[PDB]
């Protein structure tokens, strides 16, 4: 309904789910960009077993939310694109929308939610795909907008674990 | 027993003919199953995609003050102008004959307190583009209302004009809260052929 | 619809590299993007698998043409007359001047398909001992598949 | 295992041959029933004309 | 009388331009009434629709020629080395000379039949490097269907 | 029988009639010719329909008519080829039999009745053919010819009629 909980994390919205650092969406602010898995390797239990196995495949639950009044003008581009950290990097835009996009329309919603599948040319590889966040209608009253990603269907290799017998 | 007929040890270049392999009895690395195969052109230029009719290049802007104004205006061409960079245009740049119909979408991005009527006019392709709200409303279009539907769709009819205008007027000036922007998209219906791939 | 088709769009003989040897000899590392047009065509997708299929065209200007297909990790001549020319393992094609030569290469990548991508090499020699020959390979590309279409680059 | 016989690589203008087409998979631009479909020669040498007699 | 049918009175080869090329190149806007016997033949009706056969005949005088088609709407060459010699979407043919090429091109109109236009153009070009060679085409109709018979021109 | 009414036309003979200027057939005049649909673009109700819709499809049914005595001679020619306003144009002929035409013999006739379907190479085309009127055998007694055309079976374009919903 409203209270998504996974593992030690609860979420709310209208394997355990990441939440990054709070960036202030300023009216002459250009946009962001975070890699996956990059954004994840200083993340706790998930840095751990990404530092640990050589090779994995994983799924991502990514949802961005802008907490605001309903007097807030401006609108997001929410967008995954496959080919810095846990920061990400402070950064033609009208043919990114053949990728699976969605847009933050200050007017009628606050959050945007993408399931993201492992897409890579093999089934398994060493820890693809980059979650861009872009301002197309300018911030007309800063807004503080919260990234949540949740990793799923994680699976990993034999090594660390086989016997020689 | 065989004679030579004309137009033997010829080379076609578009002649699709099946080959002796270089590497026989090689196994290819095996085909997996990788998401979001494309058999089809016809499934990515069905997408909507923002049209450039001005970052701000892709923001139409309104402003206050302004009645029995018009907010745009433009024409169908989709090979120059507005439509030349989109994605639309740039596959129909690969073919010479379309013969289709289109999908003109609206996305509102101002405050939930403002409000507006804005009369959306489709001129077909032979007329002339109105000149006043009487003579845009008289024609193809549809009254929208900014203060409850902020997103509309209309679909522009199959034309094959290889192509008529398709302005926006104020009815009512924006009334904004004590500018703000429109975001135009455009796609393809289901219906959209595509033939004769040229260069 | 049979021309927007994965099939019929990108499965068109083009011209991929054009040379000239003197009788000394040209290799010549597999990129489809040498050609803008069909660069243009290949940057649409993230990932592509298609065999291949070149036809090569020898002309003469004032003979026999080894055309050798070097696979993906295999080494490439640095003379016309060192021993890979000699090695049973590269196929090579002997055909004479003003004919031409045809054949098909499979899948040779190492994922299950191309990232826009080592695809092998070309290697050309003339045959006969001790003439301007121009040789210009034409790639069509087969069973094309392709997913995760990009947007089109526009710069 | 064949042997060419005499006449091969031959240029006749009247023998009819089937042929590669040089546009594959492209479709035509469809047939529409026009009215007067002439398939022979015999039905129009049929019609009255006038003589120029004088 | 099968010799009255439109089958058999229209799907005849005819010779309908002849030129020479130097090694630069010559293109030409394809127009069957440029022989005035089958344009006194094609004006005896209002509409037609009928598919091509062009047969190529090169011979020297003191190599190898490519025959490219030109579709309708597509450009032409200026230069004998312009980038649409190169180009994929142009079906072009690589033949010797003294040998002769030949090829069918469907019926590319815009309306359901030719109304007596355009149905493209061939340009010609001798590939060798740095001879008078004379290229003849010869088109063919198949499949020839006719509508609205007219009078024939007498002035 | 002898009253073909069509709207508010009325037609004597042995959607609607639009009669054209009578023209006077002299002992010394050359002929005729009315391109369609052009002869009606200054014609009432179709002038309207030929100048709101591009595209558009209609036969034609043209009634030739001479009001003469038994004591006229000379013959007219009738004659509609495919491929000047109302008016139309004041101007080998052996050869023009192969169309569909009719001769009007003012010894036994005075009428000629020509059906025209739509003959184009598009199923649709912006608003083809052209009716012609000869004198070969010449008028021996100056005599009026009424001609009369009514478009039939007419259709039009799906613009100015769909919404964008």
């Amino acid at each position: 309904v409203q209270q998504i909980t996974l593992g030690n994390s609860t979420i709310t919205t209208q394997c355990r789910f990441y939440t990054l650092d709070s960036k202030t969406w300023t009216t002459g602010s250009k946009g962001w960009c975070w890699k996956l898995p990059d954004a994840l390797k200083d993340m706790g239990v998930f840095g751990q077993n990404m530092f640990f196995h050589s090779l994995g495949r994983s799924g991502y639950t990514v949802h961005v939310q802008c907490n605001a009044t309903k007097f807030h003008s401006g609108c997001l581009l929410v967008v995954v694109i496959p080919e810095p950290g846990e920061r990400g990097i402070d950064l033609l835009l009208g043919n990114l929308l053949i990728f699976p996009h969605q847009f933050i329309n200050l007017r009628t919603n606050n959050t945007a939610t993408i399931v993201i599948p492992y897409i890579n040319s093999v089934p398994i590889d060493s820890m693809n795909v980059s979650l861009m966040v872009i301002p197309i209608a300018p911030l007309t009253v800063s807004l503080p907008i919260t990234v949540t990603i949740a990793p799923m269907c994680t699976e990993f290799s034999g090594i660390r674990s086989k016997s020689i017998v | 027993p065989t004679t030579t007929l004309p137009g033997s040890g010829q080379f076609l270049t578009t002649d699709d003919r099946q080959s002796p392999s270089a590497l026989p009895n090689y196994e290819p690395t095996p085909r997996i199953h990788i998401p979001g195969k494309v058999h089809n052109l016809l499934e990515i230029i069905q997408v909507d995609t923002l049209i450039p009719m001005n970052v701000n290049s892709y923001l139409i802007p309104l402003n206050a003050n302004r009645q029995n104004e018009q907010v745009f205006g433009t024409n169908l061409f989709i090979g120059d102008g507005v439509f030349k960079t989109t994605l639309l245009g740039e596959i129909v740049q690969y073919y010479t004959h379309w013969s289709g119909s289109l999908r003109f979408s609206l996305m509102y991005t101002g405050p939930a307190l403002s409000s507006a009527k804005l009369i959306l006019a489709y001129t077909p392709p032979g007329a002339r583009g109105p000149q006043d709200r009487r003579e845009a409303m008289l024609g193809t279009h549809v009254v929208w209302d900014i203060g409850l539907q902020s997103t509309i769709v209309m679909t522009i009819p199959w034309t094959s004009g290889v192509a008529g205008f398709l302005s926006c007027w104020y009815q009512t000036s924006l009334i904004l809260p004590p500018q703000v922007y429109l975001l135009s998209f455009i796609s393809a219906c289901p219906d959209f052929k595509l033939r004769l791939m040229k260069d | 619809g049979s021309e927007t088709d994965v099939e019929c769009f990108l499965g068109r003989a083009a011209c991929v590299h054009v040379t000239e040897i003197q009788n000394l000899f040209n290799d010549w590392k597999i990129n489809l993007s040498s050609l803008v047009q069909l660069r243009k065509k290949l940057e649409l997708f993230t990932y592509v698998r298609f065999d291949s299929e070149y036809t090569i065209l020898a002309t003469a200007s004032q003979l026999v043409v080894q055309a050798m297909y070097v696979p993906p990790g295999a080494p490439n001549p640095k003379e016309w007359d060192d021993y890979t020319w000699q090695s049973a393992s590269n196929p090579s094609v002997f055909f004479k001047v003003g004919d031409t030569s045809r054949f098909s290469v499979p899948y040779v990548g190492l994922a299950s398909a191309y990232n826009c991508n080592h695809m092998g090499s070309m290697a050309f020699r003339i045959v006969n001992e001790h003439t301007l020959v121009k040789i210009r390979v034409y790639h069509r590309a087969k069973h094309v598949e392709a997913w995760i279409p990009r947007a089109p680059r526009a710069l």
